[PDB]
């Protein structure tokens, strides 16, 4: 018995969490991320980063704490512990902001981990890797949206803070700076997570409501075995139930079964391609015939146009607190504002 | 406009004199199980 | 025998081929209605005076939109909450100036769908199903009357609905932020919960399926051709997938049983969309998202900004520019 | 506030209200301790 | 509790779930009180 | 009685589901959750009170259940000031009393009774499909609703009125000595438009209104009582209808939706019987209120408040509503409907009458107008006052919004439910509430669609 | 003053011993006979401190 | 359907167990608490305690601008 | 002060009075 094969046996137990080779990279490098995450928002400020409080520790809440992102002035500075702004101190490295690129790579590394030991182990149970295709989808957003996108732009600054509320000024600055909502791929990513959200719930109910009846029980649930045969719901009749409620029907159970599989991953791969686009400040931002027109026009309104101001408003209110490495001093008077408001 | 208004007012009754009548008409047995109620 | 009695053999019929049934006979009217006025008001609709302020706001395709900007605008803030059928008007020009086209659409769509998930219960009926498909779509249908209904009612005005297109739900969307900080709501968290995990529960049903797949054909044809319709036995195996699932994570996190895994699949997103319906449901009173401005203060009593902070300077500036003309007073009390 | 004379109970005011929740929890404490059949 | 060198498992559910509320309780305690509270 | 599933077929979770045909434990399970609604009303009523500051207003101290007491007129005076602590606390030692009996009558019933009632009394056993005994309950709970209906016609006219808002001289507890039995009045409140400026029975404006419906809705109960214990039910009602446990408890939570939803645009709309100075101001009343405070702040700066337009070309002030009536500019332009006790002193035949606005305006109108823009129902769910761009200093969500929130919530899971249960009672009353039959299923035996 | 606060106390008390008791006699079937007759007093007992507790508001 | 290791609900519901837990669970918890209320952990992670968000020389946000020397940037900024 | 302590007290006998009535119940052969 060679050591690589009696490693391999080891790795590959059939145990109560599987290890595998992909364990190797996924345990240590998820570990590292998710203790990171709790650690920084229990513990670590962005006062020197931000001006701003993240942790439990400076009286945040779940919804008000973050890893947040690093220091403009560090560009896209991987901020290693042991790199020449921390200099080994750790506590220098808490407050650049280190931990972000802690969290972010180390995630990363364990999301790699995740999808092989998806490989790993369809390949030892025998199935087919649509599990680990699937999570394609989710791998492609983390890898636009938290490290492509700050990649294009400045620094690490501009990444999304791994925090409940610095998440939602990541969506809110997307939308002020970007115009976010009016790109297509966004609009596909909506699409496809609200297909998939729809296609969840209509697929649950068809079945619940489908089922046959193959116990003596009015709780359903127990009419089914792993090992049976035959199928526990009638494709036929939420077939025809469907045919006749919405004019088409599903009528293979495998089409229908990729169909769920396919429209949200399709979504997230392109939200993803929007994201990269918006990294290089490539945005779906304007609608240059109605600017012409509304510049000649002063009675040309429409949506497009208010969510226009809607943006220049959210810009000019909001830069000097999101941005404050930039010292952007707006006075009063040139801040954007409607009437009385 | 009064002619579209009772138009709209005929046209509306009556569908909803429809749904309200067919619903009475013993629609518990129109269905493939048990219809006796 | 009776001509009634045909009537309502013909409504009730499993054999025609879309089901009519008695709520079909409310939803196809006001369904048909509200599409006819939806596409005309779409294509060649005049500039609707959404504000009331004699600011009309060109909604149409003719009118110079495009897909993405064009709207069905909502009905005027003169109007408010009360009711514009086209004979309470003096002139069509005017019940379109004033944006009876969306009063319109919106009561005869919100009819309709109420009746495509009474007319949904009834086809389970007259099919021997079981009767809760129409439970799940109440979740579209609760949020759809929340942002066309719950919230006019609450604000006071059909101006306040959102708008009937693309660009007009964004508008809708930033405002309702600005003034309720829905994304600070738990109600829309656990929105973004239900349609996330509903997704994700959706890649990983159809994963999973489409990885234990029972190998009925060659690899030169497409897989989907080794089920046939009406088969009885199944078509993939469920043990398999369980067995991957329980090592993927741990045993006791997969189900076995199907049917407790459907009714999972159904479940969770559609209490997430019933919550984010009930948030926009009352919001619709201003009872608004979590407000945490200020919350942290040093010893000596300054303010130690947090993401909430910035999250309320994008939401003061996307309110002060709102309905910019539309404001006279220092509060947007509605 | 409270009249004087009931002024000795008023943390057991305090905490009243929430006892319906005790109760619906008691039935999932009362389905454990069963066996949830 | 009424076994042989056992602890019945909904008492020990019941004690955690008391535990866990307590502490969620306490969380949401201060919220009001000290760091967090805007006072 | 089955306690398992297996002896029922119902699971834990679907427990209560085995109480169906359980007739004495169903009544148990009944009178405790009475017990509970009775608790509830008296601890929350004795908290309400330790947490009660008399001096402040309601509205400004997270009560819902004082101001139900005091707009019955119990402990208040002129303008919703309290006089008296006791009444309330009096409601709230009677329902916890009421409670412990209603609790221990429950938990006998649910825990010792006769599991079923018809082997001992042929007048409450009921079985669901006898339709005499279950319309003679009907017939019972309509008396004693009939009675409760003319119990509050009696409160207010024989035992010191209710708090009427439009009282002259300011809102006062007053007795209802003329009630409107008149029918047209009272029934041609259902059939207005529920739209703005109708407003269906949501507009009921006068406590006189209030009453005479309250004496028409009693004697309605009482004759319909009458009527389902003297009658069974006819023919196009048995055809119509699903006769089981679960149909009427489906058909009750229609109803109960229907109440909820109906509950929440009363207290969000309504500021007769959910007066403002109990339950503060409405949305519209706090609009209408700001524009009147400017209005009163900018003619005091001799400002032309008629010919003052503004940037749209509308009035800033004034404006026409879309029928020609003279209404506040603005935003609130919307909420032109609003009638208040506080603004209807400055109403003209056409609208706000400009000599009225002129030289008539008090200054506890300004004071109220004042109170009302300030307490506007805005506030975050961590009940932080003002619009959600406000800082963390102003602790404030109005009572009409919880009111309004809870039970527009609580109606929409209760039309939920009637889906569920209406539903379920279908499948079952039907026979395939459990599944498909795989010899006997139905589409097999139909033609194919196309 | 002093005394009606005592008799509140005894009947929070008492409250708090039949809140214990009242399910567990009503759960305990094969005690019946002896829990029966106490249960009755008990009930009796409650109900005269709550009027006595109402009379001493009244005389407080 | 066991793996090989000990059900948990035999493991959780055992005398010592709950012996060795009865003492870890709470001195994790107390360890965790004397981790903050000594304030160590604000030496720890350089996080500011209430009254150093803003010294008497610095009233602003110590926002970083150095790429490099950044501890000589928070020593100034303190 | 001594009001969140007895409001604590308060609170702990009345979340034990539950349990303690289903653990009597099932220690003693309660019909549970
Ligand atoms: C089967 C049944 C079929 C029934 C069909 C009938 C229609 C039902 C839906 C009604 C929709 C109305 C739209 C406009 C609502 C509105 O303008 O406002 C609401 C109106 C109240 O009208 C308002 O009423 C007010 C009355 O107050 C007036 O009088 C008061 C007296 O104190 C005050 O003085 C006040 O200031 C004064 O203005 C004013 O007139 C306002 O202008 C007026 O708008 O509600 C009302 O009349 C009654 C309440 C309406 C229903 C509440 C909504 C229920 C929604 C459920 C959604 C479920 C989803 C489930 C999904 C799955
Ligand atoms: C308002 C809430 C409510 C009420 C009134 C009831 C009532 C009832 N349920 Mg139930 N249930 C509920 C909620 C409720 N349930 C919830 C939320 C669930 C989901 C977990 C269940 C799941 C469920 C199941 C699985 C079953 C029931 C059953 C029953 C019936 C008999 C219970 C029994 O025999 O065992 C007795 C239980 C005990 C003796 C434990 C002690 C609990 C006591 C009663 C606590 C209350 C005492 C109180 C503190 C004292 C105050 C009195 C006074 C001194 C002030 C009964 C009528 C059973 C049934 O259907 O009957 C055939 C049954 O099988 N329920
Ligand atoms: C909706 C509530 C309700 C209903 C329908 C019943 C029904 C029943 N009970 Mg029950 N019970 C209840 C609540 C209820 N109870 C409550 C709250 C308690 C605690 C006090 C009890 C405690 C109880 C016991 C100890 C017993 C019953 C018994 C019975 C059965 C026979 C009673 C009888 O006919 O004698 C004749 C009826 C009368 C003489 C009518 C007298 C009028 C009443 C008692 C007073 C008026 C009520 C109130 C003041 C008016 C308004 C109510 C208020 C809250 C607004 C019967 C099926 C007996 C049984 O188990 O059957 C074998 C039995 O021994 N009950
Ligand atoms: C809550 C108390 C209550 C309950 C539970 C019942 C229950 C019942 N009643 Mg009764 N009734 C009551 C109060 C009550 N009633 C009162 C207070 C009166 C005095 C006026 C009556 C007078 C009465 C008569 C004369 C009859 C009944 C009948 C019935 C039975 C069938 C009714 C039916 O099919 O509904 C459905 C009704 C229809 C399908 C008819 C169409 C009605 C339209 C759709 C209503 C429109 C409402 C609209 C949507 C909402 C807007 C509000 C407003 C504009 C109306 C049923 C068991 C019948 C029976 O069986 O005799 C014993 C019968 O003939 N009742
Ligand atoms: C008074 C009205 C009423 C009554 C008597 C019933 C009665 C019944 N229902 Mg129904 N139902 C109702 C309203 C009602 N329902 C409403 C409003 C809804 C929509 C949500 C439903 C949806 C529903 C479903 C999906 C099912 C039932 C079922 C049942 C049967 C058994 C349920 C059970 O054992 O409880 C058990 C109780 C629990 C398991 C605990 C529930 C706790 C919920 C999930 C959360 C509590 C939230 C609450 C606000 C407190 C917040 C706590 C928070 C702070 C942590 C039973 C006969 C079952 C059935 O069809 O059998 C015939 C069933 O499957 N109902
Ligand atoms: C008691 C809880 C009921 C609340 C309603 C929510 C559950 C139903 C939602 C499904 C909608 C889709 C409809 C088609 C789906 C469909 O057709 O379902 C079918 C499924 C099969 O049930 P059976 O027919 O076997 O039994 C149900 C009845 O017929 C008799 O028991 O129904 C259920 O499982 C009901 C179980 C609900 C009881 C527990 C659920 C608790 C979930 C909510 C908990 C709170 C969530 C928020 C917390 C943050
Ligand atoms: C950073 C770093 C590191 C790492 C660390 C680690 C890895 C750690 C950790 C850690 C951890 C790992 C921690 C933890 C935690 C936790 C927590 C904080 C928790 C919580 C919770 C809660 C609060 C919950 C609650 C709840 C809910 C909500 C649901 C259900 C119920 C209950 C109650 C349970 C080192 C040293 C390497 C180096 C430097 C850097
Ligand atoms: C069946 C059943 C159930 C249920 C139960 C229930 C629902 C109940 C109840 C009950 C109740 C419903 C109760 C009660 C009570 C009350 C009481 C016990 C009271 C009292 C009193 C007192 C003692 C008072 C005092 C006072 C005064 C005089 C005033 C001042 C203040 C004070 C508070 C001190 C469950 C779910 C668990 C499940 C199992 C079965
Ligand atoms: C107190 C008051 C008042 C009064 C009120 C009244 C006098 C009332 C009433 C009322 C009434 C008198 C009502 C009602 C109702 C009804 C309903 C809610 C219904 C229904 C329906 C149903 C449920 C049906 C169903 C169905 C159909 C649809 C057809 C086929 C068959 C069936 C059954 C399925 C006033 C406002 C003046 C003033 C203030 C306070
Ligand atoms: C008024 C008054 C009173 C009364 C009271 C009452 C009325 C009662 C009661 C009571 C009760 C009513 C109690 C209770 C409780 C409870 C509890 C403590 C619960 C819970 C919990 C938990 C934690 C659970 C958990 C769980 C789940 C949910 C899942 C699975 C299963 C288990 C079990 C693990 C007294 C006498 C004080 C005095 C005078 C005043
Ligand atoms: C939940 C996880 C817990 C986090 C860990 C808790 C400890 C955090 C660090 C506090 C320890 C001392 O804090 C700081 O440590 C660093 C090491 O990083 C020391 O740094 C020292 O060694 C490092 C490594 O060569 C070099 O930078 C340099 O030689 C010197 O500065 C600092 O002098 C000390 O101020
Ligand atoms: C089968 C279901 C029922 C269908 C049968 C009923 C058909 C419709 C009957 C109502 C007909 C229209 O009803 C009538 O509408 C007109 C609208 O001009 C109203 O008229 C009102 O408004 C108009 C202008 O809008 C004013 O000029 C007029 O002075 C005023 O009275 C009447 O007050 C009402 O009586
Ligand atoms: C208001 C409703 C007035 C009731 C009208 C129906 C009265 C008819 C009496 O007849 C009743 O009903 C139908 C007629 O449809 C018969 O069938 C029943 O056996 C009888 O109980």
């Amino acid at each position: 018995r060679g050591w690589f094969d009696v490693l391999d046996d080891w790795l590959k137990r059939d145990r109560f969490v599987f290890i595998g080779w992909s364990g190797l990279l996924l345990f240590p490098c998820a570990f590292m991320a998710l203790g990171g995450w709790l650690t920084g928002t229990t513990f670590v400020t962005s006062w020197y980063t931000h001006g701003l409080a993240s942790s439990y520790l400076e009286g945040a809440n779940f919804l008000t704490v973050a890893v947040s992102s690093p220091a403009d002035a560090f560009g896209h500075s991987l901020l290693f512990l042991w790199g020449p702004e921390a200099q080994g101190n750790l506590t220098r490295w808490f407050q650049i902001g280190g931990l972000w690129p802690f969290v972010a790579l180390h995630g990363a590394f364990g999301l790699i981990g995740f999808m092989l030991r998806q490989f790993e182990i369809s390949r030892l149970v025998g199935i087919r890797p649509y599990n680990a295709i699937a999570f394609s989808g989710p791998i492609a957003v983390f890898v636009s949206v938290f490290l492509m996108y700050p990649l294009g732009q400045s620094s690490w600054f501009f990444a999304p803070s791994f925090g409940v509320a610095g998440i939602f000024r990541f969506i809110l600055f997307l939308q002020g700076f970007h115009n976010w909502t009016l790109n297509p791929f966004h609009m596909m990513g909506v699409a496809g997570i609200l297909g998939g959200a729809l296609l969840c719930a209509i697929h649950g109910a068809t079945v619940e409501n489908t089922l046959f009846e193959d116990g003596e029980d009015s709780n359903t649930f127990r009419a089914f075995e792993p090992t049976q045969a035959e199928e526990t719901y009638s494709m036929v009749t939420a077939n025809r139930f469907w045919s006749q409620i919405f004019g088409i029907a599903f009528s293979n159970k495998r089409w229908l079964h990729f169909f769920m599989l396919f429209v949200p991953v399709t979504g997230l791969w392109m939200s993803s391609v929007g994201i990269v686009g918006l990294a290089l400040n490539l945005r779906a931002y304007d609608f240059v015939s109605q600017e012409l027109r509304a510049a000649e026009d002063p009675e040309f309104e429409t949506f497009y146009t208010k969510n226009i101001l809607l943006n220049e408003g959210m810009r000019a209110w909001m830069a000097p607190q999101d941005q404050p490495h930039e010292n952007f001093i707006f006075p009063e008077e040139v801040l954007p504002r409607g009437n009385a408001l | 406009m009064l002619t579209l208004k009772i138009a709209v007012y005929i046209v509306v009754g009556l569908f909803i004199s429809l749904f309200i009548f067919g619903f009475l008409s013993s629609d518990p047995t129109r269905n493939p199980g048990r219809k006796d109620f | 025998a009776s001509l009634w009695e045909q009537f309502c053999q013909w409504v009730t019929s499993t054999n025609n081929r879309i089901y009519v049934g008695w709520f079909g006979t409310l939803m196809i009217p006001t369904l048909l209605t509200a599409t006819t006025c939806f596409i005309i008001a779409f294509i060649a609709a005049p500039p609707v005076d959404i504000d009331g302020i004699r600011e009309p706001v060109a909604g149409s395709l003719l009118y110079g939109n495009n897909i993405i900007s064009g709207a069905v605008v909502p009905s005027s803030n003169a109007i408010g909450l009360h009711f514009y059928p086209i004979w309470e008007a003096a002139s069509l020009d005017e019940w379109l100036y004033n944006g009876g086209p969306y009063q319109l659409v919106v009561f005869h769509f919100l009819i309709g769908i109420f009746c495509y998930m009474g007319r949904q219960w009834e086809l389970s009926y007259r099919l021997g199903m079981r009767p809760w498909i129409c439970v799940a779509y109440s979740a579209p249908v609760s949020a759809a009357t929340a942002v066309f209904l719950i919230y006019p009612i609450g604000q006071g005005s059909f101006s306040e609905g959102m708008p009937l297109g693309i660009s007009g739900t964004f508008n809708f969307m930033i405002v309702f932020q600005a003034e309720h900080n829905i994304l600070m709501h738990p109600f829309h968290m656990l929105g973004v919960a239900g349609v996330f995990g509903g997704s994700l529960f959706s890649a990983m049903h159809g994963s999973l399926v489409t990885s234990s797949l029972v190998r009925e054909t060659t690899e030169v044809e497409s897989q989907n051709y080794g089920y046939k319709f009406g088969q009885e036995e199944e078509t993939y195996n469920i043990v398999a997938a369980h067995g991957y699932f329980g090592r993927l994570i741990f045993q006791y996190a997969s189900f076995n049983n199907s049917r407790s895994l459907h009714f999972f699949l159904g479940a969770w997103p559609v209490i997430g969309i019933w919550f984010t319906a009930m948030g926009v449901s009352t919001m619709a009173f201003n009872l608004n998202g979590f407000n945490f401005n200020q919350s942290i203060l040093d010893s000596q009593g300054r303010v130690i900004g947090t993401w909430a902070d910035v999250l309320n300077r994008a939401n003061i500036g996307f309110e002060v520019m709102h309905e910019r003309n539309a404001h006279n007073f220092p509060l947007d009390l509605a | 506030k409270l009249p004087e004379a009931y002024q000795i109970f008023d943390p057991l005011v305090d905490v009243l209200p929430v006892i319906p929740l005790f109760f619906l929890a008691l039935a999932f404490v009362w389905q454990a301790a069963v066996g949830f059949k | 509790m009424f076994a042989e060198g056992r602890i019945p498992l909904w008492v020990v559910g019941v004690v955690a779930g008391i535990g866990a509320i307590g502490v969620l309780g306490l969380f949401f305690y201060g919220a009001y009180a000290g760091l967090g509270s805007s006072m | 009685g089955g306690r398992d599933l297996p002896s029922t077929g119902f699971a834990w979770w679907s427990g209560n589901a085995r109480l169906i045909n359980l007739s004495g434990k169903l009544l148990g399970a009944h009178v405790a959750h009475a017990g509970l609604i009775v608790f509830w009303a008296g601890a929350m009523t004795l908290f309400e009170v330790a947490h009660f500051i008399p001096e402040k207003p309601m509205y400004e101290q997270g009560l819902i259940l004082l101001p139900h007491i005091a707009t019955l007129g119990w402990g208040v005076g002129p303008a919703g000031e309290v006089t008296d602590i006791f009444p309330f606390f009096v409601v709230g030692v009677l329902h916890l009393i009421s409670s412990a009996v209603l609790g221990l009558g429950g938990i006998y019933h649910a825990l010792r009774g006769p599991e079923v009632l018809e082997e001992y009394s042929s007048f409450f056993g009921y079985d669901w499909k006898d339709k005499n005994q279950m319309t003679n309950i009907i017939g019972y709970h309509l008396i004693l609703l009939g009675c409760g209906a003319l119990l509050l016609v009696f409160k207010a006219m024989f035992f010191g009125g209710v708090y009427d808002t439009w009282a002259p001289g300011g809102g006062d507890v007053r007795v209802i000595t003329n009630p409107t039995l008149n029918p047209a009045i009272i029934f041609g409140y259902l059939l207005k438009a529920p739209f703005g400026g109708e407003g269906w029975i949501i507009s009921v404006n006068n406590m006189e209104d209030i009453i005479g419906g309250h004496i028409w809705i009693g004697l309605i109960c009482i004759s319909g009582g009458i009527w389902h214990i003297l009658t069974k039910p006819f023919g196009w009602a048995r055809r119509a209808l699903i006769w089981s446990g679960e149909a009427y408890l489906s058909y009750s939570l229609g109803a109960l939706s229907l109440m909820g939803f109906i509950a929440s645009v009363f207290v969000w709309f309504n500021n007769t019987a959910y007066p403002s100075e109990f339950y503060g101001p409405t949305g519209m009343e706090a609009s209408q209120s700001q524009a009147f405070t400017f209005l009163v702040r900018d003619q005091r700066l001799g400002a032309n408040i008629a010919s003052a337009q503004g940037p749209t070309g509308l009035g800033k002030y004034l404006m026409r509503s879309p029928s020609g009536e003279i209404i506040f500019g603005g935003e609130t332009m919307r909420f032109w409907d609003f009638r208040g006790p506080w603004l209807e002193p400055l109403r003209g035949p056409n609208g706000l009458d400009l000599d009225k606005l002129r030289n008539d305006i008090q200054p506890w109108q300004v004071r109220r107008a004042a109170e009302y823009m300030t307490h506007a129902p805005l506030g975050s769910l961590n009940s932080v006052g003002g619009v959600i761009t406000d800082v963390n200093s102003f602790n404030y969500v109005s009572p009409r919004a919880w009111l309004a929130t809870s039970h527009f919530v609580l109606g929409f899971f209760f039309l939920v439910g009637h889906l569920w249960h209406a539903g379920r009672a279908r499948a079952a009353a039907a026979g395939f509430e459990k599944g498909i039959d795989r010899e006997t299923e139905p589409t097999l035996f139909m033609p194919d669609l196309d | 003053s002093i005394v009606f606060q005592i008799a509140l106390a005894a009947l929070v008390l008492f409250s708090f011993v039949m809140v214990v008791g009242v399910p567990v006699a009503y759960a305990s079937p094969q005690n019946w006979d002896r829990s029966k007759p106490l249960l009755y007093l008990g009930s009796g007992i409650w109900a005269i401190l709550v009027i006595v507790v109402a009379l001493l508001n009244f005389l407080v | 359907g066991t793996t090989g290791e000990r059900p948990f609900s035999d493991i959780v519901t055992s005398i010592r167990y709950w012996v060795i837990h009865s003492i870890t669970i709470p001195m994790l918890f107390i360890a965790g608490w004397l981790f903050v209320s000594t304030g160590l952990a604000y030496d720890a992670f350089g996080t500011p305690r209430p009254d150093e968000y803003f010294t008497q020389t610095r009233q602003e946000l110590p926002i970083l601008q150095e790429r490099y020397d950044i501890n000589q940037e928070i020593q100034e900024f303190n | 002060n001594l009001e969140p302590i007895f409001q604590l007290t308060f609170l702990g006998l009345i979340v034990l009075a539950g349990p303690a009535v289903v653990f009597v119940l099932a220690f003693r052969g309660g019909d549970l």
